[PDB]
């Protein structure tokens, strides 16, 4: 009927509290103390009074332990005692009532405040208590715009005390009972105006309520040796001395203050894990052990009950069998060692329920940690294998880091199978290979199988028809796969037949297939071919495989040519195929990297030797220079460390040169360089730290700074900077290292053990606030986003209505033009030059797709364009049947009306398909997208950034400046463009354009150096000078205007004659600084960039000072491309959106560093998210003002405080309600589709 | 209850795969038992049988919260593909 | 096993389990100890079986 639908916290109902009552005060002592035993006493610490111990009368509820919910009773004290929380209330707000009158908050008035009152929502009327937070009781007493003033009474902060005189104020205090008052005042003024909720009346310390026993563990040893418990609320009663009976109420509330006032786990498991790639892509196997972990519902079915019974005979030392099984009459019974059962009347003795092992998925999940996607615990098979390790497709370990330190791993059992099929088919095959937040696959040939795939289909490998052997574990092969093989034909007949390297890689022969490839990592021209594999369908024309083009790529795989087009189900079966087929090659070919793998010859080493000479000489040259200059730096700008970007970009042309040397001579038959040439394992800057040049190490982007003093280590000479002294290693790990080239490597080492250690230190905090702070996501079916109370967050996904999971090759109109290429309908040929029949086809495109329309606004936005692209097509065709046919009929061109056909229908059905709302689930997607990618990547992209100055400011952590909006941030940097496309003087005049002598005695002030250092620095004038100091003559302290000085060519200032003799202080300090010299009037240092970028000469102004409209008078300007990167600031300075697209464009330039691009409509989502109101107050990690949003962000304040009590003492509501407070609250989910209504 | 018309002609795959689910419960507790019984004849995979249903004659029913019973039979709409 | 002594009554002469019923003289309780329940240095006592025991009438 009904479960939870609004529920909140719980308190004393103080009839059902007091009906159970047993015994408020029974004697002296409890625990049945005076009987010298203990049968059960005394009355209320045993029946029940809330069933804290092993079986007595559960009151109203039944039987022991759980189901006997907690058991109240009236175990009242009466102990004098008063509101502690209302004594601090009483004493800040300074009597709030107005005591003791209690006369009415307003008058007559202006009853606007009052009608505004009464018609707002809550959680506001704390202002009416804020305008009578003084004027209370002080005041006129029967008068208007109020009623206090009445009596003269203000409350003291003598700690806990609440000391009313009848004060004057500030003149009527005493010191020892006089001038008190009494909270019984209080209490009957009683008897921010609210009694359905806010009542302090009943709320009075006297009639102490107690919550029930089932808070309070007793250990009771059976032993009578400790019985503690906690805390708790009952324990006064041992206080009856002081029971019998305005300092007395301070004493009694502080011995008050004593004892009153301050889906985790089921069914799991967990061990270490090693795979196997036996078991097929989504099948999984865990311990044999696990089946010893039981009590399942499995309810038995009619079909079932002999299959059921077959395992129930077997019982508790069999691994198919059961046990513990739940019996009809809910009294369960166990075939463990108490078994000596199963005669198992077939049809009725567990006719309900019976309960097995795992036979067969039967899913179970599997926990990591950190879980960086929702696809680090996804759905997956079982059945059973044993070894206890956690074995699975070993292509897969990617989005779990299934580390093989031997580290352990958490695996859960799912006991309920209602959800169990949804989860077991939709996120079991579809999770796995299609990932929302990159668009990338996960799965992937981890490793070797892409090297062993590789040499297979390296042009040398030539086979056998012997070699039909290891064919045989990929499509002759385990379960699921043993149709025969169509035996690729004998591709050579010379004096000897033999098998390309190749076709045996491309070999399947059940539901055949088609396909199509390119773009392999190498380079371009029959340059021995590496690239542009150019597969057709299912065959392997040429190529050989790569990271990027056997495993997780990006547009090219065995996925996204076997994913879309064929469906799904077939490339969850040729990864399985692989992992078979290929490494199970290389046991039969070796892998060995020796040591002449990392030798350089005796013929090559030359190259470093000389090369470490000639670097040498010439950073002697300059560092010697730099005392005497004769080059020179000056450029650079500046020139006292740079001869350090000089050095640095000498040793690194000294490591481009040797890394070079390490690449060349390299033989072909070669490890690492087969680790690199394939994406496998490492890279081309590892085979050349391991054979001539590790250097230069760093320290933060920078060689290794000082620590002795000018010198970086004492084994040196002291001030001599050189590629020794600051660290540069030269020696390959091969010809390893000096003492001072290991102690330069465990300190740039010490980074990928800081890096990767607090990398967790923001990334902890911040990923689970972004979960916290945005679940209330929905995507219901109008297209439109809606939110707690269903105010609209977006209309469309941006016209299109797409979201990133169909995501295929360029979307859709390059790779599908490949998926008709190799389905060949031959009937046609060019007689009519079809470009008029391709307009035809264009035609009954445009017909065909008109029938469009459904959940739509998906297809017609992009239907025109669409046919453009045909026509252009058509135009394509129409030039190459011209000109390449001015006889094969020139290939015939191959295109037809059939095969355009197939092309609009498959365009119509991806783009149909790709439509999301109906659906869809958009928000905790894009939250967890533009939160992870700040946790995984931050090596290879904030330090490259070796070595240079001049635009490369911050990377992942602006996220938390972008998400707190925090005015702290200490980068508000403020760009902007110029006079923009012009030369270096052209925008320089401008830039100038942006934009100190003796103070004397004797009846002088100061002068200027007025000469041409402002008139080469920037256009100012002497009279400008004049101004300035006209402008109050200082800041922030009373000097003059004295109207005016400067009365001389050069300043004269005037230090107005001493009518404060005090100081000549401020007439020296005020006029000592820059006036006319900040170019903002508040603001860092300006900045220029004279950069020839995007082909021309940009000019830019990346000033560092909030905030925007300092580009009103940059007469540049331009004023069209004006930017900002501080988004409150933008928020008031320029528009809305404008300050949206801001924050779009933020969070993308934390995330264009090295690889990771989150999808765009990701911050697109958090954009709109931003700026709900308008007025743009971005998600922040402690709260909005914003009423259209969640408010259970509000409360996480990180974390939970006094706060909250405090609050509840006042009678104020709390801000947990969202969606996150649901899975502690256990209730079903209500939204876009849990909100069934027939 | 003729609002139906803004639903692409498939239904959502969370929708499809919780229908399993219920449909798995249904023949999961004696029998709504459909075109072929019991057919598909094994143990212990309560799941794995209802999939195969490929008709599912039941009716579902989506909504939006300023919006009415936007109705649709099963059979009436094309499929997870 | 930290075989405690109290003040009052005394954990000091009560050691020794064997019950010796029939089974596993007397059972998989006190299958594998010895004669004076203590010891048994060398045997696979094995999965929840009694490594000691000890009367335990503390307080």
């Amino acid at each position: 009927a009904k479960k939870i639908s609004h529920i909140c916290f719980g308190m004393k109902s103080p009839e059902e509290m007091r009906q159970q009552a047993h015994i408020q005060v029974v004697s002296k002592n409890l625990y049945s103390q005076d009987n010298q035993h203990a049968p059960l006493l005394y009355g209320v610490l045993d029946h029940r009074m809330g069933t804290s111990e092993k079986d007595r009368p559960c009151e109203t509820c039944g039987k022991n332990l759980a189901d006997c919910l907690g058991h109240y009773g009236y175990i009242d004290l009466e102990l004098p005692c008063f509101h502690v929380g209302y004594f601090r209330a009483v004493i800040g707000i300074l009597q709030m009532i107005c005591k003791t009158c209690c006369h009415i908050m307003l008058s007559q008035e202006e009853k606007k405040q009052f009608l505004d009152y009464l018609k707002r929502p809550g959680l506001t009327y704390l202002q009416k208590r804020g305008l009578k937070k003084k004027i209370s009781d002080k005041c006129r007493k029967k008068n208007i715009c109020h009623h206090c003033g009445a009596f003269n009474g203000t409350v003291k902060k003598c700690g806990l005390l609440k000391i009313i005189h009848e004060k004057y104020k500030t003149n009527k205090k005493v010191v020892r009972a006089q001038e008190n008052l009494n909270p019984l005042v209080v209490l009957n003024l009683f008897k921010l105006m609210n009694p359905e909720a806010g009542k302090p009346s009943d709320l009075i310390l006297t009639r102490l309520l107690v919550p029930p026993l089932c808070i309070r563990p007793s250990v009771v040893s059976d032993l009578k040796s400790g019985t503690n418990e906690d805390d708790l609320t009952m324990k006064l009663t041992e206080i009856i001395f002081l029971n019998d009976v305005m300092e007395d109420w301070d004493f009694l509330q502080l011995q008050c203050a004593l004892y009153i006032n301050s889906k985790r786990v089921d069914f799991s498991g967990r061990t270490v894990i090693s795979p196997d790639p036996n078991l097929r892509i989504d099948e999984v196997a865990v311990p044999v052990h696990v089946a010893k972990i039981l009590t399942f519902p499995e309810k038995v079915n009619k079909a079932n009950i002999n299959f059921l019974r077959k395992l129930v005979q077997n019982g508790p030392e069999v691994h198919p069998g059961a046990n513990f099984i739940q019996q009809r009459h809910t009294q369960m019974k166990r075939f463990l060692k108490y078994g000596n059962r199963e005669k198992m009347a077939q049809e009725l003795k567990y006719g309900d329920i019976v309960e097995r092992h795992l036979i067969d998925g039967d899913v179970v999940l599997f926990n990591r940690q950190p879980s960086l996607h929702k696809l680090s615990i996804m759905a997956h098979l079982a059945r059973v294998k044993p070894h206890r390790t956690f074995r699975f497709n070993e292509c897969v370990c990617t989005p779990y880091n299934a580390d093989f330190d031997g580290d352990e791993m958490n695996l859960h059992l799912p006991q309920t199978e209602e959800a169990k099929a949804e989860a077991l088919v939709l996120m079991g095959t579809k999770a796995n290979l299609v990932t929302p937040r990159n668009g990338e696959p996960l799965i992937a040939a981890i490793q070797d199988f892409l090297t062993g795939a590789y040499l297979l289909t390296l042009k040398d490998t030539f086979f056998d028809r012997a070699k039909a052997c290891q064919i045989i574990a990929s499509i002759l092969v385990g379960k699921d796969e043993k149709i025969k093989v169509r035996l690729p034909p004998p591709t050579i007949l010379k004096p000897v037949t033999l098998w390309t390297g190749k076709q045996i890689f491309s070999v399947i022969l059940r539901p055949s297939d088609d396909n199509p490839v390119r773009a392999n990592l190498r380079t371009k021209g029959l340059c021995a071919n590496d690239s542009y594999v150019t597969i057709q369908n299912s065959e392997l024309m040429s190529g050989s495989m790569d990271k990027g083009t056997l495993g997780s790529g990006s547009k090219n795989n065995i996925f996204y040519i076997l994913l879309r087009d064929w469906g799904q189900n077939e490339a969850a079966d040729a990864m399985s195929r692989l992992a078979r087929l290929a490494p199970v090659y290389l046991s039969n070919r070796g892998f060995s990297i020796g040591i002449g793998d990392v030798t350089p010859g005796q013929g090559l080493l030359k190259a470093k030797y000389e090369l470490l000479n000639a670097g040498y000489k010439k950073c002697d040259e300059y560092i010697e220079a730099l005392n005497t200059g004769k080059l020179q730096q000056q450029p650079g700008c500046t020139a006292e460390e740079t001869l350090e970007a000089l050095i640095l970009k000498e040793l690194s042309v000294i490591r481009d040169h040797a890394g070079s040397a390490c690449l060349r001579e390299l033989d072909k038959s070669n490890s690492p360089l087969t680790m690199a040439l394939c994406g496998s394992k490492g890279s081309f800057i590892n085979i050349s730290q391991m054979i001539a040049c590790v250097g230069q190490q760093a320290i933060s982007g920078s060689r290794v700074p000082d620590g002795f003093e000018n010198r970086s280590l004492p084994h040196f000479e002291k001030h001599s900077k050189l590629p020794a002294a600051k660290g540069f290693v030269a020696n390959s790990f091969y010809s390893g290292l000096t003492p001072t080239e290991f102690f330069f490597h465990t300190m740039a080492g010490r980074e990928g053990l800081v890096d990767t250690a607090v990398k967790t230190a923001e990334t902890g905090y911040m990923q689970r606030r972004l979960v916290k702070s945005l679940e209330d996501l929905c995507s219901q079916y109008d297209l439109t986003v809606r939110s707690s109370t269903g105010d609209i967050i977006q209309f469309i996904y941006g016209g299109d209505g797409l979201d990133p999971a169909a995501m295929e090759g360029k979307l859709e109109f390059k790779r599908v033009l490949d998926n008709i290429k190799a389905v060949f309908p031959c009937p046609s040929e060019p007689a009519l030059s079809k470009n008029e029949l391709i307009l035809t086809t264009e035609s009954i495109m445009k017909k065909s797709e008109f029938l469009c329309c459904q959940d739509s606004f998906l297809q017609e936005i992009k239907k025109f364009i669409k046919g453009v692209s045909e026509k252009i097509k058509k135009t394509r065709d129409k030039y190459g049947i011209n000109d390449n046919g001015t006889r094969v009929l020139y290939q015939l061109d191959r295109i037809t009306p059939t095969q355009v056909e197939k092309f609009l229908e498959t365009c119509r059905d991806k783009y149909m398909r790709a439509q999301m709302e109906p659906g869809s689930a958009v928000g905790a997607l894009c939250a967890q997208s533009i939160g992870e990618p700040g946790t995984q990547m931050t090596l290879k992209t904030f330090h490259f950034a070796g070595v240079a100055s001049m635009n490369i400011t911050l990377g992942v952590p602006r996220i938390k400046e972008i998400i707190n909006a925090s005015k702290a941030i200490s980068t508000p940097i403020i760009t902007a463009q110029l006079d923009k496309d012009d030369d270096a003087d052209y925008a320089r005049l401008v830039k100038g354009r942006i934009e100190v002598f003796l103070p004397d005695d004797c009846f002088i002030l100061v002068k200027l150096s007025l000469e041409r250092i402002r008139l080469l620095r920037l256009e100012v004038n002497a009279e400008t000078v004049r101004y300035s100091i006209c402008t109050s003559k200082l800041r922030v302290k009373p000097g003059d205007v004295a109207v005016h000085g400067e009365a001389v060519v050069c300043v004269t200032p005037r230090e107005n004659s001493k009518s404060s003799m005090y100081y000549v202080l401020q007439f020296l300090k005020e006029d000592l600084p820059k006036v006319v010299v900040q170019g903002i009037p508040e603001v860092s240092r300006a900045v220029i960039h004279i950069d020839e970028q995007s082909g021309k000469e940009k000019y830019k102004l990346l000033v560092e000072g909030d905030n925007l409209r300092a580009v009103m008078a940059t007469h540049g300007v331009k004023g069209t491309r004006t930017t900002s990167n501080n988004t409150y600031e933008v928020e008031k300075t320029l528009g809305i959106e404008a300050a949206r697209t801001t924050i779009i464009n933020e969070i993308q330039y934390t995330m264009v560093n090295h690889g990771m691009s989150i999808d765009r409509r990701h911050v697109m989502l958090l954009s709109d998210l931003m700026t709900y109101k308008g007025e743009v107050l971005g998600i922040t990690r402690f709260g909005l003002a914003k009423m259209k949003e969640s408010v259970l962000m509000l409360a996480s304040f990180e974390k939970t405080a006094d706060h909250l009590f405090d609050a509840a003492y006042f009678g104020q509501k709390d801000s947990v309600c969202g969606v996150s407070e649901c899975i502690i609250m256990g209730i079903p989910m209500n939204i876009g589709t849990g909100l069934f209504k027939l | 209850a003729n609002q139906k018309r803004i639903t692409t002609p498939y239904m959502t795959k969370y929708e499809r795969a919780r229908v399993l689910g219920t449909r798995a419960l249904q023949i999961a507790m004696c029998a709504p038992v459909m075109v072929e019984l019991e057919g598909e004849t094994d143990p212990l995979l309560i799941a794995m049988k209802e999939l195969k249903a490929r008709k599912i004659p039941i009716i579902i029913r989506r909504y939006l919260p300023d919006g009415s019973y936007e109705d649709w039979g099963v059979d009436e709409l094309i499929i997870t593909d | 096993c930290t075989l405690k002594r109290y003040t009052n009554q005394t954990f000091d002469k009560v050691m020794g389990p064997m019950l010796d019923a029939a089974t596993r003289k007397p059972i998989w309780r006190h299958e594998i100890l010895d004669a004076d329940g203590i010891c048994s240095p060398g045997e696979k006592v094995e999965n929840k079986q009694v490594l000691v025991n000890k009367s335990m009438p503390t307080v």
